[PDB]
Parts: C-alpha cells; structure tokens; sequence
C-alpha cells in the first residue's frame, strides 16, 4: 500500500491487509500521514486495473465539522474524492453515533474487500471513540473500568481492527487495510487506550513533537516505528536499496548520542555521522507531495551508497528535485523500468550507479 | 510578533488562548480587542464567563472611553456576563446566551462578528460542579461523563457558516497548569489557532508569555504565508528547539562544554527568545514602557536578519521588550552609552 | 511527568552527581602531583633563561598551540584559541603546530589552512622532557624550525587555582642568539655550532615549562568545573526529589479514586 | 635522542632496579603521536 | 637556586664547580669569565670549602653569568651511590643495536656507556 | 544460544516468555515450535488465546508445510483458537479448552505433550473485562479481585504428574513494558524458566530480544548442567553485569578513562552481547538471513573460548547474527576479504 | 539463631524470638536465605540439648505445588524434614485457606514456644497472604482503601507477627522467631504492604538482583539490612572478630566509585579489603557454615591476612584453610565451638595458625 512517503515506504512499509497504528501527541501530523497516503492512490485509481486500485474510507470521529470540511476540500483540490468515502461522527453528534461510526465504516469498506477490491480505512481517531463509548456506559450506569472507561474498552477496538484482513484466493483476494489514529498526552504511550491498540495492530508509526520542531517532517520516530509485516509489503526495488537503512539509522542515533560527549571523533564515527545526517535529511518531505517509487528509489540509492556524502546539508534540498529533474530528462528509460518491473536487475543497478555518479559531479 | 510570525490567526477562524492562572490570557485578549476591534467596523459580542466582576466593570469603563460603547450614540459591541460569583447553573449557561446573540448577527444580519469569550473553561468546570447532584457516575479526574459532547454542542456553534463570518478569540484556562487535564485536552481539537501561555516563560519576564514551540495555527503554510515567512518560521523553531534540547547540559555543565556551532545557536536562540517578547499598550501599567505594535512584513524581515546573524554583535538585552528590528539598534546604542 | 520516568530521570542524575564528585576529588590529588612538576620546571626555566636576561635577545611565523585532548574542564581550550586568533590577526598567514586536539579542533574551524602539523595523546599524565624533546625534534624535522624568522609558544598559564591565563612566550633562534646585544660579554668559544645547540635545547626546555604550566592549569580547571557540576546536579536532585514525591502522591490518589468510583456502583 | 634530545638518550640509556620507582620508569614511557596536515586533510599517523 | 634537572632541581653558595664541557673538562671559580658551553655526557662536582660531592649527568648547558652566578642544566642524574651489572647487561644490548637512523641512536649509547664504566 | 546457555528450558517444565508488545514473543514461540515440535515424539496442542486471527492463519499453513499437520494422513498437533476478534467470555475459557486436550494426552495417552499458549495474559485480561458486570469491586490497577486464584486455578493444571508429562511454553504479555504490573508479576511464580524479552535489547538489533541478566531458569545449577556450564554461564553474566555497570563512566568520561582489565571486560562484553543474537528460521522475512540452529555443547564451548580471550582479535561484527563459533571465524574472514 | 550464612550471622545477627524480615524483588534469593537457616539446624536438632534445638515451620502461600513438592524433596535430601513443618496453601486453593495458613501455622509454632522449646517460622510469603485477604474483602464488599486493601490489612499482619516472641522464665522461656518474606516490586519499599510489614518487624535482610548478577550470593545489601535486636544475639566470638566488619564494609561502600587510576594509598587500601571481604561473604547454596568455621575466615579477613592474596583465589582459600585448620588445629576450633568466646591466648593461637597458612 504505497504511501509515497519516503520515510514510511522505506522504513515502515505497509501492506494490503495489515493494520497499522498512527500514534503520537496532539498536533504532530497524525492526520497528515493518513492524508498523504490517500492522495497518493491517484497513481492507480485513475487507471483501469481494478486490482491495483485502493479505495479510501476516512472516518471522522469527534472532529469538528469545519475540520471535516477543510478536509474534503483538500481531497477535491487533489481529485481524490472520487475514490474516497468520508464517514463523519462529528464533535456535536450523539455519543452513540461517534461510538458507532468506525463499525459502520468498517462495513462500508468491507464491501470492497469481499468483492475483490482493496479499501483503506483511516480511523481518525480511536481515543475519541473510546471517550464516547465511555459516555454511553457511565450514563447507562454500567460500572466503570480504569480511567472511568468501560471494562471491555479493549474488546471495543480489537473487534473492529480484526475486521481488516487480506482474503484468500478462494474468497476473492480482496483486502481491507487499517490506519487507526491515536492521540496521546505528554508522549505517554503507557496510558490505557494507546497500550490497548498498540498491541492490537501490526505495528506503529510514532510521531514526535520534538522531532517536528527541529525539522524532521514527517516527524516519524524510526527508533520506535515498526511494520510487523515488514519487507513482505515493500516494493522489491525499494527493498533492494533500503537494505539495512533502518538498522543503520539506529546506529546513527547511537553515534550521535556519543557525540554529545564532544570528545574527538575518528574516521569511522565521523563517517557514519556524515551519512546519517544526510540520510535523515533525505527523508524529510513536504506535506501533500507523495512520490512515485521510481522517484524514491534513486534518492534512497544515492543516499545509501554514499553519493550524497560530499554535499552541503542545506543543499540536499535542492539535490532532490534537481536530481529527479535530470533523471526524467535523461535516463527516463530507467525510471520507467523501475516502475514497470519494480525490481532493480543487475544491469539496472549499473545504469543507475553510472547515472548517479554522473550527476553528483554536477 | 509571536502570533503574526509563528501561529498566524485567521479571519473568521477559531482562536484560543491557553494558560494557567495569572499568565495573562485576559491581558492578551485585551491587546487583541485593542488592535482588531477598533479597525473592524462590524459587530462584537464580549462574554464574561466565570471571571472577575472587577474585570467586567473595568471593561464597561474601558468601552465608554474608547467610544465602542456610546450610551448616547451607536455601539459596536455587546456585553453578556455570568461571572465567577454566579451559581453553577448560571455559569453553565451564560456563554450560550452570548452565542445566540452572535449567531443572530451572523445568520440574520449577515455580519462579520468578533466574539470574545473569557473564560470558556468556566463553562465545563460548572458542568462538573452540578453533575454528581444530577446523579451521574463521574469520569476521569471527576468530570461529568458528558464533558466532550457538551462542549461539542457549544463549540460547534461558534463558527463561520455560508451566511456569515465569525472570528472568535476564547480564553482557555488550564487547571493546575496541567495541559493534559481533560477540559483543555478536549478543547484544542476545536480551534484553528492555539496559543499557549507558559508560567515559566512569564517568570522569565517574557510577555506575552507565549510558548513559541507549543503554539500552532492552520495558517502557517507556504500556500498562505509564503515560502519566506514559512522558512523564517521553521528556522526560528529549529533554533529554539535546539536551545531546548541542551537545557540539561547547560543546567549541569553550563555553556563551556558546548561545541562551537551549539554555542552560537544558544546565544542566538536566547536573542530570538527575548525578541519574541513585545510591549503591550494595555499592559503598560506593568512594563512602564509605552506599548508597541509590529507588522507582519516587519516581523519576518526582522527575524530573518537575526537568523542570518546580522546582529550577533548586539547585547542580548537589546532584544528584550522592544518593537521591531529598528528598536533593537536603538536600545543597543542607548545602552552602549 | 509519569512516575516511571521521574524515578529513572532522578536516578541518572544521582549517578551523574556521583561521577562528578569523584572527578573533583581525583583532580585534587592530580593537581598535587602536577604541582611539584610546575616547580621543578619553572625553576629550570630560571637557570636556562637567565643567560638570556644578561645577553638581551630580542626577536613565516611559527606559533605552537598547547592544550590537551580532554574536554570537561571549562574554557581552557576555548579562551586559549581566542588569544591565538587575537595574535593571528596581525599575521593571517602564520603556521601553527597544535599539541592536544581540543585546540586543533578550535582553530581548525577558523584558520583551517594555517596548521601544518598536529600532536596528540598529551594531557593524560604530567608531561616529560622525553616528549618535550620529541616534539622539539619533529618541529626541527618536518616543520623546518630554525629556518623560521620567529617562533612563539601559546599556553595557559596558571595564575591561581580558580583562574588561569592564556599566555605567550618567545622562542629565539640561532641567528637571534648570535645577534643579541650582550652576546659579546659571554666568552662562548665559537668552537663549532654553539648557538644552534642553545636554540635546539631552548625549544625543548621552553616547550616543557609551557606544557607543565598548561597541564597544571588544566587540572585546576577540570577540578573547578567538575566541582560546579556536582553543585548543580546537587540542586537538580533536590528539585526532582520534590517532583517525585508529588507524582508518587497523586499516583496514590488517582489510583484510589478509580476504585472508590468502581465501588460505589 | 637529538641534541634537543641528546641528553634524553644519554639520560635514557642512562635510565636503564633502583630509582625507577614510578618517577623514572614513567619519564621513559611517552605516549605521544604526531600527524602532518595538508591541503584540511591529514597525511598519516605515527608514534612520536 | 642554580643547578636544575627538569624533574628534580638541586643546588643553591659555591667555592668550586667542575664540569665536563664541550671541549674538555673545566673549572669555574670565585670570579670566573662569563661563558656558555654545551655540557658533554659526564661527571660533575660541587664544592663548599673542602667538600667533595660528584654527580653524573646526561649533558646540557653551563652558563657562567656576568653577575657571577653559574647556571648548570642537565636532564638525568650521588656518585657510585647511584649507578655494574645494571650497566653491564645494558652495555651488551647497546653494542648489539649498533650493527642495525635506528642504530645511529645506539652509537650515542656506546660513548655514554663507555664513559660511565669509568667511575 | 541464550536460552540453552543462560536460562535452559526444562523438559516437563513450564516456560514463560515475557515481553511487552512487539518485542518478538510470537516469533520466538514459533521458532520454538519450528525446532522442538519436530524432534518431539509425542503430541502437541497449540492455544491461540486472544491473538491475531492472521497469526493463527500462518500457523495452520505452516503446520501443513512443516508436515506437522497432514489433512490426508497422520498429524502431530491439535489447534485451539480463541483470538481477540472474540468476546471476553470466549477469550476467557479457550485456554481451558486447549488445556483439557493436553490433559487428556497427559493422563490417558500416558505420554509427552507440548502445550503452547499465546498469549496467556489474555486469559487474565478477559477475566478483567467482565468482572464489573458480574458486580465485583475492582482491585488494584483495575484488575479483578480474583487475579491470583484464577491464574492459580488454571496454571496448576498445566503440570507434569506421575501419569505423564506436559511441557508448556506460554507467551506472557507484559503491559506497558511494565513487569511489575499485577498481571505478569503474578505469572512469574508459576514458571520453571523465565525468558524476558526486552525492548532495550531488541532496539539494538539484537534478536531474540532476551535479557541475559533478568532471564532465569531453575536448571541453571551445577547439579543439573555440570560445573563448567554453570561457570561459563556465571562468568558471561558477570561480564555483562560489569559492562552494564560501566556504561555510566563510558558515556561521561568516554572509553578513554578506564582500567586495562576493564577495557578488556568491555571489549569482551560487547563481543558477547552479539554472540547471544542469532538468526531464527521463522524470522527470515526480517533478516533475509538463513535460520541458524546451535547445539547446546557448541554454545558452551564457544562462550568458554570467547571468555578466556582466545578470540580477542576478531571484530565485533563477526559475532552478530551468526550460529556457532565456526560462523564467527567464517564471517571474520569473509569480511576482512 | 545461627543461619550458617556468613553475611547474615556476622553482619545481620538474628536473635531467638526476633522478627527479621526477608525482603527483595522476585528471584533475588529470598527463599534461599530462609532455607539455609532451616538446613543449618541439624547441628543441634540431631543433638540432645532441648534449649539448643530449633524446629522449623515453613508456611507456603500461593506457591505452585510443584515448587512445594521440590522444597520438600530438598529438605529430605538434607535430612531436615524430620524437624520441619510445611503448611501448604498453594496457588490454586480458596483464598480463605491462603488467608488462614499463616495464623494456622503461627499456632503450630506457639505450641513449641509455650512448651519451653524453640521454633522459627518462615512466611513465604506475606505479600500473597495480603493479596488473599484482599480477595475475600472485596468480594464480601467490605470498603477498600489504598490499592484496594481493607483498613485492617495492617491489623492482619500486626496480629501475625506480634505473636512471635522470647517468653520470660516464668513462661518456660520458650521462643518463636519469625522470617516473613516480602516481595518488593521494582524495589518499592514504600509500596503499601512492604510499608506496614517493615514497620512491624525488627529489621530486614535485603536482597537485590544487581548484587546477584555481580555474583555476590547471598545477594545481601549490607547497607540496607538491619537487625534492631543486633549485638545481643550474636555468638560472642563472631561479634568479637566482626565489630570491625560493618566498619570496613561501610567505608568500602563510600570509596567504591573510585574503582576507575590515581588513588592515594589510604583509599587504595580500603578497596583492597572490601573486594576480598565481599568475596568472603559469597557462599554457594545449601552449604551453611558452622560458627567455629565462620570465625576463622572472618578473622583472617578483618585482620588483613588476605590483602596479599589475589581476589580470585579467595575461593579455594576458604576450602583449604578450613580443612587444614581441621587437621592441624582442631583444638582451637573446638574451643570456639565450646567456649563461644575468644581468649587472649586463642587470638594468638588463631593468629599464629593463620600466619602459618598464609605463609604456606
Ligand atoms: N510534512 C509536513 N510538513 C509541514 N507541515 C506538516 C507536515 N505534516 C503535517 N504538517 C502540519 O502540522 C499541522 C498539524 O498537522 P496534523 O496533520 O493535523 O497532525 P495531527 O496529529 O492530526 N494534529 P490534530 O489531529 O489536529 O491534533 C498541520 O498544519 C500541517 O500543515
Ligand atoms: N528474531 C527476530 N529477528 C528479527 N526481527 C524480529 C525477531 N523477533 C521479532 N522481530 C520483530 O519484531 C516484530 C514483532 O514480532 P512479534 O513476535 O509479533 O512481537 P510480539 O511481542 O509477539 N507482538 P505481541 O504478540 O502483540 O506482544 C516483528 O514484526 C519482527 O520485525
Ligand atoms: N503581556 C503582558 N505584559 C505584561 N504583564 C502581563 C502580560 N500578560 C500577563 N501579565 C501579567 O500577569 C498578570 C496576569 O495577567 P492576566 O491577563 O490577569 O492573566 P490571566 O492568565 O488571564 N489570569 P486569570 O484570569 O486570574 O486566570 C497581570 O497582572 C500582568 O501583570
Ligand atoms: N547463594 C546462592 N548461590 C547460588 N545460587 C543461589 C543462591 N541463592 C539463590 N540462588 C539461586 O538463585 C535463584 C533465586 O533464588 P530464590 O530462593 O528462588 O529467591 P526467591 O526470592 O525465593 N525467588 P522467588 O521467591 O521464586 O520469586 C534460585 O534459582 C537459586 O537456585
Ligand atoms: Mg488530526
Ligand atoms: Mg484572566
Ligand atoms: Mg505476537
Ligand atoms: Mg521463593
């Protein structure tokens, strides 16, 4: 399920059928990740191959109405509304409708899965559904659980999220994929509900405010984000050049923590620091701009095989588009193979190798 | 400056001021009434919920003097008051009265309405005050189990619609200075620009005591403010966020243990930080210095110059409590004598 | 501000305050050891340099910078690198050899193509002549020492314990030594390269004295710095202790309420 | 060694089981390293 | 006052100093000519009327001053109450190294060593 | 490698796998099934208690392909499922459903069983979800009053007796990574061998995520494994414990400021940390590295060797994600090439 | 109460009638401490003299039956069963039984107390008894407090442990000693139950997995363990060669972080004793030492006869010293075992025998 988000599609690759949590504090970019994913499907939905298509269902739970508005506008500004279904249980509606929406929605997109197609359900967001489900119960007078929630607030979510699955051939191969959202407080993931859902899903993407304000956007936390399906759902080409990146990026935080001692570095640590800094920077991405795989691939390859390592950090911005501009212009025949084939054959690694070096010498 | 630059307010949007006791939500709002409400033309609806009657008596003096309220003339504003002496029913309601009035001016008389609520917290606090006697099992932190939807009914009404614009500033109180308390936590999702007051920042004597890192707005987007204002913003934040990351090493080891690049960022961030403070005309009886109003184009340039280090050679103090970049070069010449 | 966090947060500070307090006391003993080598070197500076006082020798510049590789000792390197740039204004194109990395790192950032050689593995133990000769030797070797119009060593002089001082001192070479006003008074037999030696050995000796003084000025700094670290982490501990008890306390009340409410129903 | 050091080989051949209690045994062990520096970039490492 | 090793400084009033100069032994006295000389690797001695106390040395510099103070500086240094087999076993390894820039340093050892044997 | 060296599992024993979410419990338990459940002469039950319907799906398709199941012939395992897609009552009894099938082979087929439960924490949780509806006052951390005795009443049936032997592997969810959470905290008393997976470990890329210090097994006693095994196992532990203790001084004063024995202890501890990881067969999707299985005698010998320094020259990376000391040498050279 | 454990007998001396609390996190060694006390009574229980024997009572609360079974199979393997009683209230039994067992067993102990004899009683554990009491109360819908325990959870444990005592001559002078086990969670002594119990007992033996993985077993935190009874309950002889031991190990805890290059000979020395001393108090399981076997080792330690020996050899030191002392000095050992005190002569005897073994 290609999101077109460099950080996500190389680090936490999401699969048709899997449930994947988006969790972080308020105002961190949770909705933004979900949105940028939807926008991307244009690539396939304006085609005619029904089995490459991904229909989106966006569930608004406890959002204010104008905010659902502001959002359908953007979907339309991107001709993205023709393949979506928003289901809204806004702030003002009855607690029962809020609690219900995700279930009703799950069914709307279950139609797609049952019928040979693939939907994508975004639950934005479960923290509120539980707030409301708490409200029915306390008022129905059922005795409360922890933080006044009902006893089976877990069962609540578990049964919804299990409804996402990737059917077998006998059953039509339809998938339903879930991106629930969850809002924490003060970064605490050890609070009731997040804990519940965290263990229900096939991995999480943690967004962080600290990361954000120092310029990593998506403010994904590689350290903590996982996709438990893993490489099974990555594109072969992306997989090939992303070999070890996520582990490496960890080692990078490692050496950068030891850097705080401000004691002299050797040629090994300075080496991985230079690359990690550039890799970090290479994954930064503007909102509303999902990238094709073949745009992603050469970027990642340039970073990983260290062709970026002798280039100013402020300039990596300009590298990205200037690179892509040139690759489209000249070696378009590669870009179109990567796309068509999804797998870098040995000669294609060659052409790409040549192609990158070429350009780095301006 | 802090708002203009970092979290731009939006015409016909929902603004909210967050802060604990005595950080300055009331004085901040009075600065907004000061600027916008004068050169606005259209109608205002001020609503005092659960605040001091002193303050309300002061605001009625304040208007008759600027001429917003003219007992013998016409008038641009309206006053509704369920103050902190009222019983919880009164206070659980008085804001809905304000709203109804504004909603008329919006939908019937198709007007631009400026709608100041202070303090909206005091509506949800009243809700809890009565809730147990209404027979309800309490909820986390001892709030009415309906706290979210009772807010959704009220907040979802304060809005721009296809029949009339409403800009609204609301004062948000923050119990025990805890931002995660379930009253303010739930508010946020109802606003379009959120600007938070830190107690700590006021104890630094920085006013407005905004949190440059916690304040947000939907309008800080290049498509709206434009690449430069966009970038002067981010880079300012990176600077401040870095200063923040080091708060610990500097706390124990102090400055001498920082590297060279780090060291600069801190001296720069401490300047940016002081520069974000601004004298307010309304708060004059607290600074002493007559208040200043900087412009948007003014602010961005000013900060950009500092971020290009074009002022590094100026004592940090110069940046404190003055207007735009011109005022910095002034005060620094004054002190260098 | 959960309890889990605050606890471990408060631990790792106690653990820091421990280390910093060890540091301080360890410097105290190390400064006693390097006190005796700053009296035995600043005395050999007496017998040596007195000859130069009588034959008053007045001096492509060679600046030698002295510190260590060690951080965690305040502004030793920071403010020595500044006096080296203050003097590096009046000759933008003067060669530097640096002893200790922290100074090299400092200047490498500001006069990046001034430096031609660098030494390391220094401010660990008290410096010895054996080193002071090998560096003097390599300064003669690759650096072409005598063939320099002028040479000055830059070091941190120790004024007390609480304060040090960035300082400079002149090395004079073979020609300067012959040419010195009162050289005539000294019936030094022109019997083969005699001023040369005096130079080659005033380069090692002067260098030593500087290093002895530099190290003993650094140790003082390390001591004082580590000392303040202990005071701060001391004060931090106090704060977090208070915060800990609050959180504990509430953890008890909020936990309890959950039960009370469950129980009334 | 040198002349600069002449009297540090005459003092270290003349170093080499008595006075060598800490003092001199350590005066004999120096752990220094030099490295030449070129156009930023270095040259190579070697023991003093 | 004036006779220093870098690690250990020694002497202070003197009636006769004997030194192993650049060109052969010399003796400074109550009033002497101001002179500088390289100090060769050999024995030295102080005097205080009729007081005999001889040291060995590595080498360095002597400097008789106009103000009449003699300054003597060397690196390493009691007479036979300091330095036989310690010398012998080392002399072996010394001569061995000479047959080897590296063996040039051993040349320095032979002369320094051979000298010490005489004590 | 780490189990058989440090906390070796007991035939007839009970064996819990503690771990917060996604630290590798389910993968681990499957690696066990991959190995143990072939070499095992008898029968095996697997219980899925409140896990992911799809995990179960995989198992049923693996069983067929490992051969352990055969829908047109002989099969060596029974499958009992009650995943989280199911209501508390159901999730609260399916453990006993599975457990009974085991019991029957134990007592009436008079033979060896292997009882796999994933995940036993959901038996306690499900108990939790209906407790209040049955009208019980909540106990601490909002767990049911009957936690202790309910767990007791189940766990005590899962047991080797004179009629026959059960050997059980139960994954234990550790909520919020908190081991002192009433639920897991209770389970400890029930197990012969405890394998503690750790996020800190797993975050280093060290799989399985086993904590070498906090893992324990009663069988680590000279009387059971011999002295040498016990001595190696103790020293490996001392090593890592020291290396853990020194991580303060390494952060603050670098690796520089260390005793020489210490410098070596750390060198050896790091080499050892890595030799404790190992590619699982099951987890090929994650490492793309072929599954390596190591013989218990090969484990002890290689660690013995490592410990006496007979490998101090080989680089750290050569011990990481490989099988026996053969593979350390093989990799050492392959990389130096 | 001589436990056989060097660390405990020497540094945390237990008296008869006392209530010493065994406390630590899970898997630290709590049961091992108790069990070695029990295993060490053969010395007297096999003898004749009543006033000198000690009967064991092990109250098992909410333990896996297979554990209990094995704890049985362990005392029978040391011939300790013959003088021990196991009251079993295993994991799976009704809460009332788990609530009752310790009082039930308490009254079993008092039999011996009341009859001029001496028992000692191990409560393994009180944590789980409190959990049980809780279950009953909540279900009976008695009102809950902190952590959902009833008000009288204190009163529960006070009643239990106040029953332990040394009775006066008029009462037959019998005695009952108490070893309650308390299980901390992540080390939390402020935790509700540990608070109550700590404030009832006469002290604690404190265990820590940290010390445990270091290899210091028993894993006794010395700095945290106290016995309010203390001095008064110590083989005068062991107390003779160890008034210095708490002193040395105190100062060794304070100069410990100095273990990382330039230390002055005073604080160097302090680190020299400490390591050796700490080493000397390691003790494999199930092998408790006779007093006359402790006092020599603690003597050679405290009076500096191990500073010469390397730290790894302190292992084989103990073994070889004691077997040598047995053959060549069985007479001094005999006097210690019999007199229970040390003559000015005996001090020169041991000194001489040590200096002889240390030289050899
Ligand atoms: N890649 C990006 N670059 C720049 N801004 C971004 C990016 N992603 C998100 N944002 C911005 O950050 C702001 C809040 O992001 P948002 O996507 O609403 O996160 P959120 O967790 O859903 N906040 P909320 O749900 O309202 O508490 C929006 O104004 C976005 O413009
Ligand atoms: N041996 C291993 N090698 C590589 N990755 C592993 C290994 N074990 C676990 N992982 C990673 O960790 C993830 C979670 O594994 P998993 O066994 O599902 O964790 P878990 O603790 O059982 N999840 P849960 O059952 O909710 O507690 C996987 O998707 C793998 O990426
Ligand atoms: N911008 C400012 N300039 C100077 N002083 C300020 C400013 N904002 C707040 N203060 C000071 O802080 C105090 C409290 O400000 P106020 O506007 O009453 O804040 P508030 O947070 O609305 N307090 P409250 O309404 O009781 O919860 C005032 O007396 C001012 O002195
Ligand atoms: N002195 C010792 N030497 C060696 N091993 C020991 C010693 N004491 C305890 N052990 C071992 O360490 C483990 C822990 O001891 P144990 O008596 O179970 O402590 P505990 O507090 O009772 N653990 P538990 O009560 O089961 O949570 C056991 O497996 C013993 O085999
Ligand atoms: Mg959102
Ligand atoms: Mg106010
Ligand atoms: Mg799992
Ligand atoms: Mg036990």
């Amino acid at each position: 399920v290609q999101t077109g988000l460099k950080a996500v599609d190389a680090l936490v690759p999401i699969g048709r059928g899997q449930r994947e949590l988006i969790i972080g504090d308020r105002q961190t970019g949770k909705t933004a990740v979900a949105l940028d994913t939807i926008l991307n499907q244009k690539r396939w939905n304006n085609g005619s191959d029904e089995s490459k298509k991904l229909y989106c269902v966006y569930v608004a739970v406890g959002q204010k109405r104008s905010t659902v508005a502001q959002l359908v506008q953007t979907l339309e500004q991107h001709d993205a509304m023709k393949y979506s279904i928003i289901v809204a249980a806004t702030a003002s509606e009855a607690a029962p409708l809020q609690y219900l929406a995700p279930f009703t929605a799950a069914s709307i997109g279950e139609w797609f899965r049952d019928n040979g197609k693939h939907a994508l359900i975004v639950y934005d967001d479960l923290s509120k559904q539980a707030v409301a489900y708490r409200q029915l119960s306390l008022l129905l007078r059922r005795p409360p659980g922890r933080e006044a929630y009902p006893g089976d607030v877990f069962y609540l979510h578990s049964r919804l999220l299990e409804r996402a699955a990737k059917l077998s051939e006998k059953e039509g191969s339809g998938s339903l994929t879930a991106l629930p959202v969850i809002e924490t407080q003060g970064g605490d993931v050890s609070a009731y509900i997040p804990t519940n859902v965290i263990s229900i899903t096939d991995g999480q993407i943690f967004l962080e405010a600290e990361l954000f304000y120092k310029g990593i956007r998506p403010a994904i936390n590689v350290g903590l984000s996982v996709s438990r399906v893993g490489s099974a759902a990555q594109v072969k080409a992306l997989k090939q050049v992303a070999g070890s990146l996520k582990l490496f990026l960890a080692q990078y935080r490692e050496v950068a923590a030891f850097a705080q001692f401000g004691s002299d570095l050797d040629a090994s640590t300075k080496q991985t620091l230079v690359r990690g800094e550039r890799l970090t920077q290479l994954l930064k991405q503007n909102q509303y701009s999902p990238l094709a795989t073949e745009e992603q691939v050469p970027l990642i390859y340039a970073g990983v095989n260290g062709h970026l390592d002798g280039i100013e950090l402020s300039r990596i911005g300009e590298f990205e588009s200037s690179f892509l501009s040139y690759l489209k212009s000249n070696h378009n025949e590669l870009l179109t193979e990567i796309r068509e084939k999804g797998e870098l054959s040995k000669e294609l690694l060659a052409s790409l190798k040549s192609a990158t070096e070429s350009f780095v010498a301006t | 400056k802090v708002v203009d630059l970092l979290a731009p307010y939006a015409r016909g949007g929902k603004i909210g001021l967050f802060g604990g006791a005595g950080v300055g939500k009331t004085v901040f709002i009075q600065e907004l009434i000061n600027n916008i409400a004068k050169a606005h033309g259209g109608f205002s609806v001020f609503t005092g919920v659960g605040e001091r009657t002193r303050e309300g008596n002061d605001l009625y003096r304040e208007m008759k003097e600027t001429g917003v309220i003219n007992l013998e003339g016409e008038s641009k504003v309206a006053l509704v008051f369920g103050q902190m002496n009222e019983p919880p029913g009164a206070r659980a309601r008085v804001a809905l009265t304000g709203l109804t009035i504004a909603e008329y001016f919006r939908d019937e008389e198709g007007q631009d309405v400026l709608l100041f609520i202070d303090n909206i917290f005091r509506f949800t606090q009243a809700g809890s005050e009565v809730s147990a006697l209404l027979g309800r099992i309490p909820s986390a932190v001892g709030y009415q189990p309906t706290l979210a939807t009772d807010m959704g009914l009220l907040q979802e009404r304060i809005t721009t619609t296809k029949k009339g614009s409403v800009t609204s500033v609301q004062a948000v109180y923050v119990p025990a200075d805890d931002l995660t308390d379930p009253a303010p936590a739930t508010t946020f999702a109802h606003l379009d620009a959120t600007t938070v007051l830190s107690r700590g920042i006021s104890e630094l004597g920085i006013y407005p005591a905004v949190d440059p890192l916690d304040s947000k707005s939907r309008l800080l987007d290049a498509a709206v403010v434009g690449q430069e204002h966009y970038d002067v913003a981010s880079k300012v934040q990176e600077t401040l966020q870095t200063y923040k990351s080091l708060q610990d090493i500097i706390a124990i080891l102090g400055m001498d243990e920082l590297s060279e690049q780090d060291k600069l960022t801190v001296e720069r961030a401490r300047k940016i930080q002081r520069f974000l403070s601004q004298p307010f005309a309304v708060a004059e009886v607290f600074t002493g210095i007559p208040g200043k109003l900087v412009r948007l184009k003014d602010t961005v340039a000013s900060f950009k110059a500092v971020l290009e280090g074009k002022y590094d050679n100026i004592p940090e103090h110069a940046f404190y409590m003055v207007g735009g970049i011109e005022d910095v070069v002034a005060k620094a010449e004054k002190l260098a004598a | 501000a959960t309890l889990k966090e605050v606890e471990m947060r408060l631990k790792s500070i106690k653990n820091i305050e421990k280390i910093t307090k060890t540091m301080k006391i360890v410097a105290s003993t190390r400064l006693s050891k390097a006190e005796k080598a700053k009296i035995s070197a600043k005395k050999m500076d007496e017998a040596e340099q007195l000859f130069y006082k009588n034959a008053e020798t007045k001096n492509k510049e060679l600046i030698v910078a002295i510190t260590s590789d060690k951080g965690l000792c305040g502004s030793i390197h920071s403010q020595l690198a500044k006096a080296v740039r203050r003097h590096l204004n009046d000759q933008p194109n003067a060669d530097i050899v640096t002893i200790g990395d922290k100074i090299k790192m400092q200047l490498l950032r500001t006069h990046p193509n001034n430096i031609k050689l660098s030494i390391n593995g220094i401010g660990k133990d008290a410096p010895t002549f054996q080193e002071s000769a090998l560096i003097a030797d390599k300064l003669l070797s690759v650096m072409k020492a005598g063939t320099y119009p002028k040479i000055s060593i830059f070091y941190n002089d120790p004024v007390s314990s609480l304060s040090f001082e960035p300082s400079e001192k002149p090395i004079f070479n073979a020609k300067t030594i012959e040419q010195s006003p009162s050289f005539g008074k000294f019936e030094i037999d022109t019997d083969a390269n005699v001023p040369r030696d005096l130079f080659e050995y005033t380069l090692a000796n002067q260098m030593l004295t500087a290093m002895a003084q530099g190290y003993a000025a650094e140790i003082s700094a390390r001591r004082n710095a580590m000392d303040n670290a202990s005071k701060n982490a001391g004060d931090m501990i106090n704060r977090y202790s208070i915060l800990y008890n609050r959180t504990r306390q509430a953890v008890i009340t909020n936990e309890l309420v959950d039960i009370i409410t469950g129980a009334s129903s | 060694m040198s002349y600069a050091a002449y009297l540090n080989v005459a003092a270290q051949a003349i170093r080499s089981t008595e006075l060598q209690t800490a003092s001199v045994t350590n005066r004999s062990q120096t752990d220094a390293f030099y490295t030449q520096y070129k156009n930023a970039s270095e040259p190579t490492p070697m023991t003093k | 006052l004036q006779f220093a090793l870098p690690h250990e400084t020694l002497y202070s009033e003197v009636t006769q100093v004997n030194l192993p100069a650049k060109s052969g032994r010399i003796g400074v006295l109550a009033n002497h000519v101001p002179t500088v000389e390289q100090l060769l690797p050999g024995v030295v001695e102080v005097m205080e009327g009729s007081n005999s106390k001889k040291f060995f040395i590595s080498g360095g510099f002597a400097t008789v001053q106009p103000d009449s103070q003699l300054c003597v500086t060397a690196i390493e240094a009691p007479l036979e109450s300091f330095s036989e087999n310690i010398k012998n076993l080392l002399a072996e390894a010394k001569k061995n190294v000479s047959s080897s820039r590296e063996a040039a340093e051993a040349a320095i050892q032979v002369e320094v060593l051979e000298n010490l044997q005489s004590v």
